[PDB]
């Protein structure tokens, strides 16, 4: 996170920490006791699929309290239409091997219904993005979970307000921009997979996933998040499906 | 207006334009100076655009120059107060007043719904948790 | 469909209607308005007209700068409108001289303080209630030679020659402004 602040312990209860071989990898979002939503690209270079760990109730990577819960990722479901090294369909559905315990420090973010999110949440100006990523573009990662309030823009406005960088990824209907173009606030690489939570009349809902952007908080650029509303039905059919033999699974999409 | 011989009488704004309708010529004879005549003629000849009673549902029309302004009653809006604020109970309008989910219904009225872990209250628009840790809620603040 | 264009703000005394083009041909419209940091509120749902009254929204805070956008239907196609700050841009309606009394060698011209669209405590605020000191009325009179006067209230106290008659006309004015600083001239009235 760039230009944000520390999420007080317990105020970002759905933030998930993803590890591979005990090492920090990415953020994620718990949406029920058994499933975690993250970004697909977080697995582009994974080789030890039996060594993926999802940690919930985390806050300070340097301390250890009893709010921490760990689980092995039993399955990483990425859309078939996703291409490693690219940006479209940047989403992953992780099945935890054993459910997590819901407490004051570990709670899931609500996955909303497609139309509610497109017709209502999408027009809620501000939403919170969070993670243990880089505090500056190319800097070290955060020790304490950071959170940032970012304003959303419709793609037409994003493009119009962004500086062209020949041969840069297209903003598709499966993405959307959020952030600022003055170089002060945006999410960063280390936050990949983290949530973009929208507050609406008392409840917080999952609307986006930290996916990509032109560097981190670059002038004339905004962050790009996976437009989760496009995958609601995708995520629901999978959560009701039987676990496959392997860890990695590519499910057709639509 | 003009009648037999009245023109012999000096000009009067009261008798010619107030108590009667006066053409530009008569008006010009009262103010003499061109500009003064124009300054008067713009308003005098504009005509009350509120005559047609354009403001609806009890609104109040305030005349302007070749136009008007409507002041509506609390429950109305629109150029002519034609919009019924109560006839806008559809989902796309502020989520139909629903707290969580909203479903339109051709003809009838929209219905409100909730996310798993919640139930629809008696007001038919709110949702309360039906479990200890419903999604989207932060314990250390509840 | 085709994105709307030439979006314009027609506003007088906070009566604010947004207009645009073209004449809907197999396409409907939906407006959204917001403040730079507020949420987007929809208006004039699926209207076939090329206008949208937003008075009720902008009178919530006339000093706020609003942004509106018109969506086209057969993310959808839209066009953003010019930013609009009510207090600084709404037009001042044509004034109305309420009256004038003569007292020897002086006359008290009274300017009827017209109402605005801004509500408050179940009533409409005057132009004075909103602009306060920012508003001044000016008188353009003559012994029915040119003469003028300015007041920071709704009345003009001036001198006059006994016997001769006077005509008057006033204009609402916001000196601080740059555009739309004055209203049109009120109708002419003579004692
Ligand atoms: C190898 C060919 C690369 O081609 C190009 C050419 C021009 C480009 N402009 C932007 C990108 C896209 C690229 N950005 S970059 O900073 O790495 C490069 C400027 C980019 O963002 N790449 C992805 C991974 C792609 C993968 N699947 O491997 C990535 O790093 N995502 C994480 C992330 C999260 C948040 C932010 C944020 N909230 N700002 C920024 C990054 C890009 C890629
Ligand atoms: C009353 O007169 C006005 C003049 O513009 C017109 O717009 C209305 O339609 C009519 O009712
Ligand atoms: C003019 O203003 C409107 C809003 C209503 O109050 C009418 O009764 C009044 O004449
Ligand atoms: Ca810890
Ligand atoms: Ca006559
Ligand atoms: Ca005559
Ligand atoms: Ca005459
Ligand atoms: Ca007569
Ligand atoms: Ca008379
Ligand atoms: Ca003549
Ligand atoms: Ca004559
Ligand atoms: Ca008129």
């Amino acid at each position: 996170i760039v230009g944000g602040k520390v999420c007080p312990k317990g105020e970002c209860p759905w933030q998930v920490l993803l590890l591979v071989n005990g090492a920090q990898l990415c953020g994620g979002t718990l949406i029920n006791t058994i499933w975690v939503v993250s970004a697909a690209h977080c697995f582009d270079k994974i080789k030890n699929w039996r060594n993926l760990i999802a940690v919930l109730g985390e806050h300070d990577l340097s301390e250890h309290d009893g709010d921490e819960q760990s689980r092995r990722v039993a399955q990483v479901i990425i859309p078939s239409t996703y291409v490693p090294g690219t940006t479209n369909h940047d989403i992953a559905l992780l099945r935890l091997h054993q459910p997590v315990v819901l407490t004051d420090h570990v709670v899931p973010l609500c996955l909303p219904e497609r139309t509610f999110s497109e017709r209502t949440l999408a027009f809620v100006r501000f939403s919170l993005v969070s993670g243990w990523g880089q505090l500056l573009d190319r800097g070290a990662t955060a020790l304490e979970l950071m959170v940032l309030n970012v304003p959303r823009l419709m793609t037409q406005d994003c493009l119009q307000q962004s500086r062209k960088v020949g041969d840069s990824p297209n903003i598709t209907e499966y993405m959307f921009c959020a952030g600022y173009s003055d170089g002060s606030k945006d999410s960063c690489k280390g936050d990949s997979g983290g949530p973009h939570a929208t507050h609406y009349r008392g409840t917080w809902y999952l609307t986006g996933i930290v996916s990509w952007g032109q560097g981190c908080a670059t002038v004339g650029h905004f962050g790009v998040y996976t437009r989760v509303s496009q995958y609601i039905e995708w995520l629901q059919k999978l959560m009701r499906s039987e676990p496959r033999p392997g860890v990695l699974l590519r499910a057709p999409f639509p | 207006a003009n009648a037999f011989l009245e023109e012999l009488r000096p000009g009067s704004l009261e008798r010619e334009c107030k108590e009667e309708q006066c053409s530009f010529e008569e008006a010009r004879e009262i103010f003499k100076d061109a500009e003064r005549t124009k300054l008067f003629w713009i308003s005098y000849s504009d005509g009350d655009q509120c005559a047609s009673s354009p403001c609806q549902n009890g609104g109040s029309c305030k005349d302007q120059l070749q136009s008007y302004i409507c002041f509506c009653l609390p429950a109305f809006e629109g150029r002519n107060c034609e919009t019924h604020k109560d006839d806008q109970l559809i989902c796309v309008n502020e989520n139909g007043g629903c707290e969580q989910y909203c479903s339109d219904h051709t003809g009838t009225k929209r219905s409100c719904r909730c996310h798993e872990g919640y139930s629809l209250l008696a007001d038919g628009v709110s949702c309360t948790p039906t479990v200890e840790y419903p999604c989207g809620k932060i314990p250390i603040l509840e | 469909t085709v994105a709307a264009y030439n979006l314009t703000w027609k506003s007088t005394n906070f009566k604010t209607i947004l207009e645009w083009e073209p004449k809907p041909v197999n396409q409907v419209y939906t407006v959204q308005i917001s403040t730079k940091s507020g949420d987007w509120k929809s208006k004039c749902f699926y209207t076939t007209d090329t206008e949208c009254d937003l008075t009720d929204e902008i009178v919530k805070d006339v000093k706020q700068t609003y942004l509106a956008r018109v969506f086209s239907y057969p993310e959808p196609l839209y066009e953003n409108s010019p930013e609009f700050t009510p207090y600084l841009e709404t037009n001042l309606g044509q004034p109305t001289i309420q009256s004038f009394e003569q007292v020897g060698t002086k006359v008290n011209v009274t300017v009827e303080d017209e109402r605005t669209l801004v509500r408050r405590n179940n009533t409409f605020l005057s132009l004075r209630d909103v602009f306060g000191k920012d508003l001044i009325y000016t008188l353009y009179y003559w012994k029915s030679g040119k003469k003028t006067a300015k007041t920071n209230t709704n009345e003009f106290l001036i001198d006059v020659d006994k016997g001769e008659n006077y005509c008057f006309s006033v204009q609402a004015v916001i000196p601080s402004r740059t555009v739309n600083r004055k209203s049109t001239d009120s109708p002419v009235e003579c004692m």
